[PDB]
Formats: C-alpha cells, structure tokens, sequence
C-alpha cells in the first residue's frame, strides 16, 4: 500500500566514480527507511536504516539522505566489489505493509580486455554414454558483449548451444562465459574439426580455438 | 558519557503498564535536547521545570519509566489524576517534578486481528501509592464470597488485555509513554546537562 | 559475531507439506524479531513476516497471511517457516533476516540475515550430475569439470577441497531443454604446472545425496 | 479522596466583611492552585481570583480588587477568602475550586490548565439586616401500600438548613423542598420521604436537621399518631 | 474581558434524545472551553475539558467540540440522570469566566400526583400557630393546582407552595402546600381539606381529616 520505486534501473560507473542512486515512497515515509546491498548468489547486507545512519562495519563510502518521500544512497569513490543490486525497503508501517523498491543494478566500468580462448573436447567417458558436450570458454573479458559461433567441419551450428556468464569479477570487473555445443554421439564421430570462434571488441579479428575428433589436442 | 536514553525511547519492547518498567539513570551526561527538539512526540508536558532550562541543570539521580496504554489514558499520566491507570496501573505524585512524554505507536505496536500482549490492572482493593507497581494476578474478590483462587460471579482475574487494531480510532491506538523523574536529594548530583 | 544459519535446499512434490528452519546465534533470540523474506527467481525481495521469540506475536505480510505458518523455538534459538499444502508457485529462495529494532514510531530494516534456502516445488524426479574432465590441451593453460544433467538445483563444486580458489569460474547452471541442469566450473593454472600440480574438481548435489570427485589431467 | 470541606453559612450586614474557608484533605496541599467562583441565588458562575497554596500570591478580577483577600495557612491546610464592604449583589453560594497543575510544554511555555476539577461543597452568605433564628422542627405524621411522612422546619433565617433522615441512611424517596420565604421575613421548609406502610410499626423514622447559623442540630423521631 | 454566550437558555427533550448546546466567545479562544454539570444544590461537576476531552469516569454519550470562537456540547442520548443546568467556561485568558447557563429538563409521560395530607402536630399547636401540609408525590408536567378548604370555604391568601426540581430517576416533580392558621382558627373548625388537579387527574382528588379524630 505504500509504493516504493527506484531510480535508475541500472547504470555503469568506473572504479572511483561517485554513485546516486534514488528511491521515492508513494506517501511520506517519515525517516524510516533503509537500503541494502545484493551480490549476486548472496544474501541482501543492510546498509543504511533510518535514512542516513550507516549499519556497524559498512564502509563510509557509502551514505544516505532523504526524508519523507524521497531518498538518495550514495556510494563514494566507487569500488570493484561494489558491484550488486541496491535496493531500498520502507519500515514506515507496519509488518504487514512493508515493502522493497524494485533494485537498481551497479556495474563496474572498466577498460576492455579480450578473452582468453579456451576449447574442450568431449571426454571419453561422457562419449560412453550417447551424447558429447563440446565446451568453449571465454575468459576474464570486458565488456560483456561477445560473439561465439561453433563450425564443425567449417558448417555454422545453429540451436544447439547453450551460454552462461559469470558476474563481473569482485576484483578486475572482467566476465567469463562458456558456451556448450550439445550433439548425438552418432553426429559427433560423423564430423573432424570442431571450432569456435569468438568476436569481441577487445579482439582486431575474430580468435579460432579447434581441435580434430581423435587427435591429441 | 552521555546517559542512555535511547535504550528506553527506542526500546524494541515496552513493558505492560501494570508492570512499568523503570530505569535509572545516573553518573551521565544528559543532553534533554534530542528529547525537547524532536516533533515525533504527541504529548510532552513537565512539571515544576521547563525543558528547555534542562542542559542546564543537575540532579541527583533521573528514573524513567516506560510503558503503552491507549491514548485516551494518556490524559491519566498527570499529578492528581484519577482512572483506572493512576489509581490502580501507575499513580504519579502531586509534587511531582520531571515530564512525561508520549508518542503514538500504532505501527509498532498494534496489529490486524489484534495484539493483545499489552495488558493493564482493571481492579484493586486500593489506589496505588506514586510510583508504587503491583503485579499480583491474585483474584480480586469484588464481593462478600471469598474466591479461594478460583474465578466466577465476583470473582475476577484482575489483568484486562487493551486489544491494539490499526484501525482503531486514536483515542483507542497504543502510545508509548516514558516518564521522566528529576530527583533532588540532600546528595551530590550525578546527572548533569551539558551546559552543567 | 551474529550469525543465522538455514537449512539445506529442498525439493518437494506440490502439495506436500514443508518446514525450513533458521538458527540465531550469537545473541539474545528472545530479544529481537526475526523473519522470513521470499525472493522468485530473478525477482526481487519480498517480506513474508516477522516473530518475536518467545513473545507470542507473530505478524503477517499482507499477501502471505494464512499461506504460512511462522514459527519458533526460543530454547533452541529457532525460527521456522511452514506450508501445509506447497504450490509450484513456492519456487523461490528464502532469506530468515533478523530485524534490528525499532526507533520512535517504526521500524528498522534486518541487520543480519541467513544465507538462504533454495526451495523448489515441481513433480520432476531428482537427479544427480555426471562430471566429465575438461581436460588441459596441449604460459595460461585452463581446465575443468562439466557438471551435467542433474534436478534440482543446486550444485557447489569445489576444486582440491578448498585449497583451490584463484582463477576458479563456476558457471551459473543453465536449464536444458531436457529438463535437467548443467554447469561448468574451469580454472586457469600456468601450463607449466599441468605435469606436476594435482587438480581434483569436488562436485556435491544435496538433494539427491551425491558426492563426485573428479581428477583432471592432460588430456 | 480529594476533599475540599468550606465552613458554615453565615448572615452579615451590608457594609460588614465576611470571611470564608476552604479545608483541604487528601492530597499534598501546596502542590495546587486554589480558585473561588460565586453564584448569586438562581444566577450563574462568577470567577472572583486565584491563591498560589505554597507561598501565598494571588490575582483577584478586577471587579473585587480591593474588597476581596484570599489567603493559605500551609499547617492547616485551609484556603480562606475574605469578601468586606458588603452589599446585597454579594448574597451568593461561595465555592472553592480545585484545577490540576500547570505544566511547561515542549518549548518551554507555561500552560495553564484551569479546569475545576474539584470543588467545596459552597457556602451561602447572606447579606441582611435580619436577625439569624433557629428553626422548629415538627412532625409531619403518616397517618402493604405507600406512607408519607416527614419533618416541618419552620421559622429560620437565613438559609441553609440540611434534612437527613436515619443520619443518611434513608435517601430513598426523600423529597426535601426548596425552602418559602413567608410574610414574617423568616424561611420554612418540608422535608418528606415515602416508604413501606408494611414499614411504620417496624422501622424507626428520624429526620436530622441542622442550621448551622444558630447552631441548631435536631434529631426528630417522626412517628404515626397515636 | 472574554464574553461567552451560551445557547438556548433552556430546553426539554425526551430520553434517549440528542441534546445540543452552544457556546459563542467573544473573541478567539483557541481550545481553552470548559464545560460543567450542576444539579440542583450541587456544586458544579466538570464533564468536558479543553473542548473536546472527557473528564474521568464521564460517559460516552458525552462530547464537545468546536475551537476558536464556536463551541458545541452533545449528549448523544439523554438520560434521566443528565437533568441539570450546564455552564461553558473559558481561561484562555484572565478573568476566567463562564457561559449564562442552559437547563436542560426531561419530557417524560404524564404521571398523577399521589397526594397526601398532614394535619399539625401536638407540639406545635402550643405555641398559637398551626400548619397544614398537602403533598402532591411523584407527578408529570410541573402544573398543578392546590386548592385549600376548610369546612367547605375556600381559603385564599394563607398558603404557599414549594416545587422540587425534576427528579433525577424518574423525572417527575412533587410539590407541598402549607396552608397556616392561627391556633384559634384552627380550632373553631373541624373539616380540613386539600383538592389537586391535574392532567393526570380525569377528577379533583381530594384528601382530607376532621380535626381531633
Ligand atoms: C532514537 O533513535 C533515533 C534514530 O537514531 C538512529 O537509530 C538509533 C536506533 C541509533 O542507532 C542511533 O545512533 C541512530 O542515529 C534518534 O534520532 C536521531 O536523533 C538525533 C539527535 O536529536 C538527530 O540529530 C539531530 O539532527 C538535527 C537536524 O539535522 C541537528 O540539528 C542536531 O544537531 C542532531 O544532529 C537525528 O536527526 C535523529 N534521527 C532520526 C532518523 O530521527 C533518537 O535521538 C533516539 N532517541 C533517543 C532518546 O536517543
């Protein structure tokens, strides 16, 4: 009943930058308010509460401010581990009317870094089985936008490949992705050479990993 | 070191009126100010001294006593008042010297359905004496019969829950109240204000 | 050092009936509410309710009041979440957050909060993973474990029992169109290491009681 | 258990001074304000001044400056008010009035809180020419129904008696009348009461009269005529 | 000085009624109004404070309101007990000082008198004076008429009568005539008799004794 909403929706900031973000409540809120930090795969921390007083061990980079319906966190001199979605949650009612903003998600800005190229055969033991996962991994790169394209026997595969990224890196802000070409057993011993080639704005030209079915790669 | 007052303000659980709770508060700096420049408080009223003259001035000891009961009671918390709250819960004195300071806390303490784990002393052989606490539960026998332990026709458990629902009209709703007593003895003073 | 500690992940059929729990430690249980948060897949966080130990108060959210039942147990310094009756719908990740407290006339947000529990409602059959090596070809050389075709979620894979961290990516797992989960955890180590440094990926999948360790040498 | 206990009804001249007084019990005396309102016969309320109980100040309306003293004894616990120079627009039921404390607010304002929270039982002061004479007390004799009997208190002045009956005992069906001025320039009244006729040859029936001006206390035995 | 005029002066209103009365101050008073119960012969009893708040132990049906210069005193539902007169009071600023006053009085159904008589007693007669008593009991409206004969003659002149105000269980009045004669008049006849009407009364009712029997 009481709406909470947040702004940006999400933005990308250097290491050192300051970062604002803002939350508004649909009626006066008073000065309870509080705003907590979610890394990816982990817990909400709180941050803030009444607004503006800093939750014990949060470092002071980070503060707020506001009253009534409208409310800031800041984050000074932005940090790599500081990538997360921020989120803010009135404590004004009671309980049973409490509610959270809708996240705003941080990410580190960086410089560009290419992916290091990785390609994995099918193990004989998986081969046993009827089927063969052909991994391509992609490493510590920025930004996270990238190409991978698997030929096998230099034809384009389309539809059966699957990619998962990492979060950004709590250190260097650098993405890994993998991407793994599922095939039959049957289609993989029909074929020699398998390739992916990866394109990325850190890269003049697109980067080729392959190896040939049965040789030592 | 200042004085702690914001672990009875700001208390998570305030204490049932008819078993206030009491704290002393001494060997302190006392900064009245987060107290008397706060608009959170609906009613704030002190007795044979001025707020704003408090960092100024030293006592031998402050008690603060704490407790909820409905705001149309809060009308009770004064020298010379009568209702079952000063005569049978929590009996100020007439020469009483300190403020009591009230606040509305609807969303902390009441509930949809009800919150019923405030309660307060209905009957009492008695008035209370100022600053006297009883919590007893014996059964109050209001009638020549005596109760031997057991409730019935005039025979009463003598504790009665307020039933604290958000949507109760205001003079119904929970408000926490915190008494301040400035005690003045033949003894040096331990609590002072900053200016002090 | 506060801390709340959950129980494990768990899958269940809808319509069974469900109790995960929260351990406080490192305080006094029966002096600050605690709760329960819900968080959807990809969603955001939502305040299911909160109790006072040993207090008898329990307040609801709005939307959850008379969907779950919260509980605790002061003694063993316990709080609980339960459904009777669980709908697909109950998928989500659970948070128990104790709540600070209070200040004038409202409340203050949760100060410290569990590592969460993974619930997940569907009538699929538990599975537990292949691992299969990604084996070092051959300055940087990079190897792995695929971890595939497991129910449900999730999986923690370690490398050499924890001695192992830098360097170490572990993908989230994707969801196949069979239905079943994979993921892949690589680590980048110097080529020069590959004759010599012994390289063991720890797979355990909970919920279907299964533990794999997997060597990975040159292929 | 409050109390506030005025002293007796009194007649004076005009040009004389009268002085009322206001016992307090019950709660710690210096600790309060005390107040006198008046009400002429049949009129309304006048506020005549205000005396601090503790150290003895006051503040009198304008129009009784300089014919009204007000004034404390601590060890007895007793306000007084002194009215002088007497006419007959002071002919009126004096009370004494009790408000709560005064209080500071937030910002350091003083408030006041003057509402009468208590008051005395009032004294009348009459002023007059006329001699104060006590009453007679007559009975007035009732002769499974309704009895009515009573007590004739004739020929007083000035105001007040008070009628009890069994010393307060019996307040049942008491019907104590306003007080006729007759020609003689003297006051009379009838106090009755019905009861159980089932009651006269059992229950005894005493009427308590007093006027306090002539201190005049009589106990009427009011019994069927035989 | 503050001026408060208190409205209406008086009214009757029948159990279980709204009653409404008003206080106007001649200037802004802010919410320092008072308001006051006094039943006949008692001190005043204070039932509203700061215009709107109730005193302890007052019932609900009370209220008040109203804040700078207009005043409001409600009795949701009148019962038989809240016969009195009611005063405003004002201490925003010094002289304190009240409202004129409303009495309040209780339309109830009509009651007949009961009357009774009372010849003079034995001590009195000593003394050369004799009173005679009529009592009309327990009776609704106020108006009634006593008529005194004695041995059939009408008397005129030698009587007065006093009226109780409403009674506060049952809202009827009683009402007493003394009729006084010399102690020689007295006794030159035997027959004395008081004759009530009223509205109760489709007839006269008359009590009545013969002296010395
Ligand atoms: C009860 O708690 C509130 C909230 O304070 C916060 O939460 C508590 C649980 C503790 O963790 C606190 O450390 C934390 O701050 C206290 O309210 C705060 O009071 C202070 C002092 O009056 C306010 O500061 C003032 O602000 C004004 C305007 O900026 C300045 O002019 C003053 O010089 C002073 O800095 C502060 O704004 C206020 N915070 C809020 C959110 O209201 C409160 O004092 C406390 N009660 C008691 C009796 O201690």
């Amino acid at each position: 009943d009481i709406q909470m909403t947040q702004s940006p929706s999400s933005l990308s900031a250097s290491v050192g930058d300051r970062v604002t973000i803002t939350c508004r409540a649909s009626q006066s809120i008073s000065s309870y308010l509080n705003w907590y930090q979610q890394k990816p795969g982990k817990a909400p921390k709180l941050l803030i509460y009444a607004a503006s007083s800093l939750q014990s061990g949060v470092p002071s980079r980070f503060s707020g401010s506001g009253s009534g319906t409208d409310f800031t966190l800041t984050i000074s001199s932005l940090q790599p581990e500081d990538f997360a979605t921020y989120y803010c949650q009135q404590s004004y009612s009671t309980p049973r009317q409490w509610t959270f903003g809708q996240g705003t998600k941080v990410e580190i800005k960086r410089t560009v870094a290419a992916p290091s190229v990785f390609i994995f055969p099918p193990s004989d033991e998986q081969l046993k089985s009827g089927t063969a996962s052909v991994v391509c991994l992609l490493n510590n790169f920025y930004p996270r936008e990238a190409k991978v394209q698997w030929k096998v026997d230099n034809a384009l595969q389309s539809g059966n490949s699957q990619e998962s990224v990492t979060e950004q890196d709590s250190k260097d802000s650098t993405y890994s992705l993998s991407s793994t070409l599922t095939l039959s057993k049957a289609d993989y011993e029909k074929h020699k050479v398998y390739a992916c080639e990866v394109t990325h704005q850190g890269l003049s030209s697109p980067v080729t990993k392959s190896f040939n079915r049965g040789e030592c790669s | 070191n200042l004085c702690p007052f914001g672990e009875v303000f700001n208390a998570t659980r305030f204490a049932s009126v008819y078993a206030w709770n009491r704290k002393r508060i001494s060997n302190c700096v006392a900064d009245y100010s987060v107290l008397y420049n706060s608009a959170s408080f609906s009613t704030f009223k002190c007795y044979g001294v001025s707020p704003t003259k408090l960092n100024d001035l030293c006592f031998t000891n402050v008690y603060a006593d704490s407790f909820v009961i409905r705001g149309d009671e809060v009308r009770q918390i004064a020298p010379g008042q009568t209702g079952k709250i000063a005569d049978y819960n929590y009996k100020l004195p007439d020469d009483f010297t300190g403020c009591v300071i009230a606040w509305n806390s609807n969303n902390l303490d009441s509930k949809v359905g009800g919150n019923y784990n405030y309660l307060y002393r209905l009957f009492r052989k008695s008035n209370l004496k100022p600053f006297e606490r009883d919590i007893s539960t014996e059964i109050y026998q209001a009638g020549s019969t005596p109760c031997n332990g057991v409730e019935g026709f005039n025979c009463y458990f003598p504790l009665q829950s307020y039933g604290f629902q958000p949507t109760n009209g205001v003079g119904y709703q929970p408000y926490r109240v915190v008494v301040l007593s400035f005690e003045l003895l033949h003894a040096p003073a331990t609590v002072c204000g900053p200016k002090k | 050092e506060v801390q709340l500690v959950q129980s494990g992940a768990e899958v269940k059929k809808p319509g069974e009936s469900l109790k995960i729990s929260c351990q406080g430690s490192g305080y006094s249980f029966t002096s600050y509410w605690i709760g329960w948060v819900r968080q959807m897949p990809g969603k955001g966080l939502e305040w299911m309710g909160i109790i006072y130990p040993g207090e008898s108060d329990t307040r609801y959210s709005s939307s959850f009041q008379g969907h779950v039942t919260i509980s605790a147990d002061k003694s063993i310094s316990t709080a609980y979440l339960q459904w009777s009756s669980l709908k697909a719908s109950d998928t989500a990740m659970y948070y128990c957050a104790r709540i600070r407290g209070v200040y004038s006339s409202g409340w203050i947000g949760g100060d410290y909060w569990g590592q969460g529990t993974l619930v997940t409602v569907s009538s699929a059959s538990t599975k537990g993973p292949s691992v299969f090596p990604l084996a070092p070809s051959s300055g940087t050389a990079a190897l792995g474990c695929l971890v595939k075709d497991y129910f449900p979620e999730p999986v923690t894979v370690s490398w050499n029992s924890g001695a192992l961290t830098s360097g170490v990516h572990t993908f989230p797992a994707v969801l196949q169109s069979s239905g079943l989960y994979s993921l892949s955890s690589v680590v980048t180590v110097p080529s020069s290491s590959l004759g010599t440094q012994t390289y063991i990926c720890n797979v355990n999948h909970k919920p279907s009681n299964t533990k794999v360790d997997k060597k990975v040498e040159p292929k």
